[PDB]
């Protein structure tokens, strides 16, 4: 996963889910890549699939 | 099953817009971005109840997609969740609408603007869609947006969340029902 056309403002809502290092279960990778934006690229990817 | 309610493809999940027929044969609508590419749905995660096969998908430009059938038992509602739907309209700007999806269930606000065009990049830039004040969140694609025993649209796809407020913009669900030459029942 690359967020560097990120970001957007608006994403598709299907579920594929992915674990931040955060430990917050993004529900897709255009939710998480806008939460690695928001973080000002401090968040990173753990895992595929829920935390 | 009826609206909002989750549907699997080999992807992931989405939900079910709304329940809709041709004749004797039953389809449901869902969003096109979840369509596309997925062959077969199933109703559960563990992908043992087989609901039916895509027969269209349109995305992007338009989203909204259809899959036929293939259960001939299991149930299916002409509802969502378990409101009646009796008739599809076209939005306009203060009505009030409900929204269900699989992962945030049901949640209102009202439509704020038509027309218009969201760009979810790479090239997927869909047009005349609904703008509403709804929240929606991942998992929630393809589900119903409706007002009483109406239905108006089916979720694409929107920015915020339901814990703090959002934005969701939905397909016209007229517009695939002329495609499709199908009705809600």
């Amino acid at each position: 996963v690359d967020c560097s056309e990120y970001p957007k403002p608006a994403c598709t809502l299907e579920y594929r889910p992915l674990c931040g290092s955060d430990n917050k279960t993004y529900g897709n990778k255009c939710n998480f890549c806008n939460a690695v934006v928001e973080s000002n690229g401090t968040l990173t990817l753990s895992h595929f699939g829920k935390c | 099953i009826s609206g909002g309610d989750a549907i699997y493809s080999s992807t992931g999940r989405c939900s079910l817009g709304f329940n809709v027929r041709s004749g004797s044969t039953y389809y449901f609508l869902t969003a096109g971005h979840c369509t596309d590419g997925a062959t077969t749905w199933w109703a559960n995660s563990a992908r043992t109840t087989v609901l039916g096969t895509t027969s269209g998908s349109s995305f992007p430009n338009n989203d909204y997609g259809i899959v036929r059938y293939t259960n001939t038992t299991i149930p299916k509602d002409g509802t969502v969740g378990g409101q009646d739907i009796t008739s599809a309209a076209n939005a306009t700007v203060g009505m009030a609408v409900t929204r269900r999806g699989s992962t945030t269930g049901t949640h209102s606000g009202s439509v704020t603007a038509l027309n218009a065009t969201v760009n979810y990049g790479g090239g997927d830039v869909v047009y005349g869609m609904i703008r509403t004040n709804v929240c929606a969140e991942p998992g929630d694609s393809g589900g119903p947006l409706y007002s009483g025993t109406r239905a108006i649209g089916l979720t694409s796809g929107g920015s915020g969340n339901c814990s703090s407020g959002g934005t969701t913009f939905f397909q016209p669900v007229t517009e695939a029902l002329v495609a499709y030459g199908v009705s809600v029942y």
